[PDB]
RNA sequence: AGGUGUUGGUUGAUAUAGACAGCAGGAUGGUGGCCAUGGAAGUCGGAAUCCGCUAAGGAGUGUGUAACAACUCACCUGCCG
């Protein structure tokens, strides 16, 4: 199906990351507080769920 | 995944064609910049290579072409599609 | 072809739900014949857990009992033929005599991993707590008998 | 706490010092935690490690060479995870001791290799695998009934290569140790001079 | 209580066994039911004029046999003043056995769940109709019934009928006589029916639930007008209660004399739940033979190469499986060992011989194969969950698979 | 109810005897510690919770399994100042 070392190159962007609980965002792994204002820089986060 | 992207460059470097990614039917044109150098690389297959002397003309450059690639109405854990950035440094080595 | 495999079985008396046989069954032996393989061989530990050795060859399997730290603690404190309703902590507390655990740091020395008789009681002691007793004194007072004058070889 | 710790470790370096005038100096590239005291149960009654931080070690040295100039010899000789195992009765009987005593497993997936490393023929026991991410790296074998039996002899790891990613992950399918881990000596202190 | 209740169930089924195989003579056998409501005074009555009229039976043995046997029940039920909560079973009479034998018996208990039957026999043997498909008839359903004038919960067993709760308020009117009092006056009346229907929304969970669970396996909601279509379709109506509502009644009555006629309005809903719930578990095994992960058992050899290690979950079973359970047990060697047989090795095989010492194999006495999987059901997993072969899936399930399953947990690695 | 915007204040620890990043090498046996359970190998659960070895490895920080396996982190080491 796919190359076993071009899939860390393809997932970095869109499967190993972190969510804001509060406002849905997408930040980068190591956070702690999210970016945005909408939801005052919480820092109730969250990982990003697996696929199976 | 399945259907090979197929990448093919004019203008000795400044525009850039991308046909067939996922299959779709529509041919995506990117203008890299003036003063930056694109190509095909020579010891390896589908590798894009991106030189010039600023690092910022250069590296926004880079984020155009892996920004025609982003996958809509489904889920991107899944189909993993697309040009995305490799190695970085400099074009001559001490 | 030797292959040596561990089994926690349930010792002196049989059990019910016999998970045996992922082991024992893509090889050969019947998944009836090794529960009251060890009913005998063990013999009077009753119902400790001992991890039992297997000579597995092309002929048939050679039973011999593997050295151990819980197992020689619930059999010194004595008990008559006992029942499987089990009351709330089946756990004891009486007082071990200091003739076996001296006896037990002979049997610790062909193990072999340790420096002398000074810190291989200190670990026969340890192994003693966890199903609770005591000997003239908790392993406070352990730390304060043995220097100076205790019972040491 | 680390106030009261190093009190006791001074008044024994002051101590291990003039009861072993003879010493070594060793360090510890792979070498573990089960293997340490495997070789504790070695040379127990003649051997007494001793590992320590640098300036712990700097700073004892320095109430030492008023009473003993000889010690001078030691403020350049420490580099890597230096440790200091003491000796007095014999340094051609303690060091080939731990010469045929080397506690053996299966390589780190990033240490070089000390030996250009030759590969014969050879037999697994599995069933059907792959030879998809074998034929990269260069040696183009034969799935001969069941078990593959190498073909060619090409070396794969030599004399300064890092064994990286790509060669490292696929010798775990087939299952081998090429050196033995143990600690390799640097440096031999005898009597207040260094001698080899 | 757990242990107040299990020790009455399967001990009394084993009586139950013994007496049916009664096996007599003659026509001397009271057979007899009494529903808990009755009197026992007009049951002393009806059996003084059976005692005259009794001898008159032309024949010597059969007269006698039963005039003994009728004034020895007339001082059974002297002592109940009263006839309980449940009823009172009554088996008198003479029986005959092993070694021509003659033992006279005469049996009162009161039984297990309230009971409504009435009967009286007397045949050569002893009769059970009413005690082995009401006492084994288990689920239970709920019956609310809606309507502005009340409201009752009352439960249905198989052939029983409680009154649970019941609750009248006084609705208002429909019809307005105003302008614009006549518009809010619509508001502040239909205001009026929603803490009603919510005060029936709250009053089931009152008397309809028990330990994160409804004590129920299915619902009834009745009424007319549509009161129930505000009660049965609301957001204040409860998920797990709102999924069991099996049926939206529309009647004539309401009280006490239309809770019986919600009863013969669903006699063909009633009977169709257990068809459902053994569907769905004959429907979910052929799901796992579907997908490709590998989780399901065939056979009586397969079955138990995979049930004394990791035991099943839902050991799959078709009742009426014809192999049973002998122990074979030998001459010399004494060596026993537990096995089961197939149609024709059951009856005549004389392959069972010792064949390594070369002796005779005898094999002591049998054990049912449904009746010994109850002898260790919580041993080996836990639910004894047994189907049944009547349906569109349960039809093909017996001869398909020779009637055993077993839905395993773990990937289990088979080898064959 | 909240904020790693920035700004005053209060208490108590970590440091040239080499901390705080980051970047590397270890993270043991008696032991699979005992009571429960079809299993409790440290990892639902229950109260109990020790020493031979040391520069350092806790009767255990999390991810993972039917039991594990397999991979981290407590605590210490080289560079760096």
């Amino acid at each position: 199906i796919i190359e076993p070392s071009l899939r860390q190159l393809a997932q970095k962007y869109n499967c190993d990351k972190m969510i804001c609980r509060k406002c849905y965002a997408r930040l980068h792994p190591r956070a702690v507080n999210c970016r945005k204002k909408k939801c005052g820089h919480t820092n109730n986060l969250r990982p990003k769920k697996k696929v199976k | 995944a399945h259907f090979p992207i197929n990448v093919v460059i004019q203008e000795n470097g400044s525009l850039v064609e991308i046909r067939n990614f996922l299959g779709e039917k529509y041919i995506r044109r990117v203008r890299m910049r003036p003063g930056v150098a694109c190509s095909v690389s020579q010891a390896q297959k589908d590798e894009l290579v991106l030189e010039g002397n600023d690092i910022e003309l250069v590296s926004n450059s880079a984020a155009l072409i892996q920004q025609a690639t982003t996958v809509k109405n489904k889920d991107i854990r899944k189909f993993l599609d697309g040009i995305y950035v490799s190695e970085k440094g400099t074009v001559q080595q001490a | 072809e030797i292959k040596v495999v561990y089994l926690r079985c349930t010792g002196g008396e049989v059990g019910a739900t016999s998970a045996l046989a992922p082991k024992i069954g893509p090889l050969g032996l019947s998944p009836k014949k090794v529960g009251d393989d060890i009913a005998k061989a063990t013999g009077d530990w009753k119902g400790l857990r001992i991890t039992v050795k297997l000579t597995i060859q092309n002929r048939q399997a050679q039973i011999e009992v593997v050295p151990s730290a819980s197992a020689l603690i619930i059999k010194a404190l004595k008990e008559p033929p006992r029942d499987r309703k089990k009351q709330k902590n089946i756990k004891h507390s009486g007082n071990i005599t200091f003739d076996e655990i001296v006896n037990i740091a002979r049997q610790m020395r062909h193990r072999s991993l340790a420096r002398e008789l000074s810190g291989t009681i200190k670990e026969i002691l340890g192994t003693a707590q966890s199903v609770g007793c005591n000997v003239d004194g908790r392993h406070p007072h352990d730390i304060i008998d043995d220097i100076n004058s205790g019972a040491v070889e | 706490d680390r106030a009261t710790w190093k009190s006791n470790y001074f008044l024994k370096i002051i101590q291990l010092l003039d009861d072993y005038p003879k010493c070594f100096i060793v360090g510890a590239d792979n070498v573990g935690s089960k293997q340490m005291q495997q070789i504790r149960m070695s040379l127990r009654g003649k051997a007494v490690v001793l590992m320590g931080k640098n300036t712990m070690m700097r700073k004892a040295i320095r109430g030492h060479l008023e009473n003993n100039p000889a010690l001078e010899k030691l403020l350049p000789h420490i580099r890597g995870n230096v440790g200091f195992v003491f000796t007095k009765e014999d340094l051609t009987e303690i060091r080939d001791m731990l010469l045929a005593n080397k506690v053996p497993a299966a390589a780190r997936a990033g240490a070089i290799a000390p030996c250009e490393v030759t590969v014969p023929a050879q037999n697994t026991g599995l069933g059907p695998e792959k030879t998809s991410f074998f034929q990269a790296l260069g040696i183009t074998t034969k799935i001969s009934r069941g078990t593959i039996e190498i073909l060619s002899d090409v070396q794969l790891i030599k004399t300064g290569d890092k064994v990286g990613a790509s060669e490292a992950t696929l010798l775990n399918m087939l299952n081998i140790s090429p050196f033995s881990f143990g600690l390799i000596i640097q440096q031999v202190f005898d009597n207040g001079s260094i001698y080899n | 209580s757990a242990a107040d209740r299990n020790v009455e169930i399967w001990k009394i089924k084993k009586l139950i066994k013994s007496l049916e195989a009664a096996r007599g003579n003659g026509t001397s056998m009271i057979s007899l039911i009494i529903p808990p409501k009755d009197q026992i005074s007009r049951v002393a009555k009806m059996l003084a004029d059976e005692f005259g009229t009794a001898s008159n039976i032309k024949s010597r043995v059969n007269r006698l046999s039963v005039l003994g046997a009728i004034t020895s029940v007339q001082q059974r039920l002297k002592l109940y003043n009263k006839v309980p909560p449940n009823g009172l079973v009554v088996y008198c009479g003479t029986i005959v056995t092993e070694e021509g034998k003659e033992k006279k018996v005469n049996i009162d208990f009161e039984p297990f769940k309230p009971i409504n039957t009435s009967l009286y026999l007397c045949d050569n043997k002893f009769h059970t109709e009413a005690l082995t498909a009401l006492l084994s008839d288990d689920s239970k359903f709920g019956f609310i019934v809606i309507d502005g004038s009340g409201a009752l919960f009352g439960t249905l067993q198989g052939n029983t009928r409680e009154v649970l709760h019941k609750f009248t308020v006084d609705l208002p009117k429909k019809h307005g006589r105003a302008a614009q009092s006549a518009l809010r006056f619509a508001r502040l009346r239909m205001e009026k029916r929603h803490n009603y229907v919510r005060k029936v929304a709250e009053t089931a969970v009152q008397l309809f639930i028990s330990g994160d669970k409804v004590n129920v396996a299915g619902l009834v909601l009745a009424g007319s007008a549509d009161f129930k279509t505000e009660l049965s379709q609301s957001d204040m109506f409860d998920q797990r209660l709102q999924s069991k509502v099996l049926k939206l009644v529309d009647i004539s009555y309401g009280g006490e004399n239309g809770f019986n006629q919600a009863i013969e309005l669903s006699t063909e809903v009633l009977s169709n739940v257990k068809f459902i719930q053994e569907k769905k578990l004959i429907g979910r095994y052929f799901d796992e033979i579907s997908q490709d992960t590998g989780k399901y058992c065939f056979g009586v050899e397969d079955t138990l190469k995979a049930l004394e290690m990791g035991a099943v979950e839902i050991l799959i079973v078709y009742e009426n499986l014809d192999i049973m359970r002998y122990v074979l047990h030998c001459q010399g060697t004494e060596e026993e060992k537990i096995l089961y047989l197939t149609p024709e090795q059951e009856k005549d095989k004389s392959h069972f011989t010792d064949k390594e010492t070369g002796q005779e194999h005898e094999l002591i006495e049998s054990m049912p194969l449904l009746e010994w999987f109850a002898n260790n059901y919580k041993k080996f997993g836990a639910t004894l969950e047994i189907v049944t072969d009547k349906s569109q899936e349960g039809s093909q399930f017996v001869k398909g698979f020779g009637g055993i399953g077993g839905i395993l947990r773990y990937r289990v690695d088979f080898q064959g």
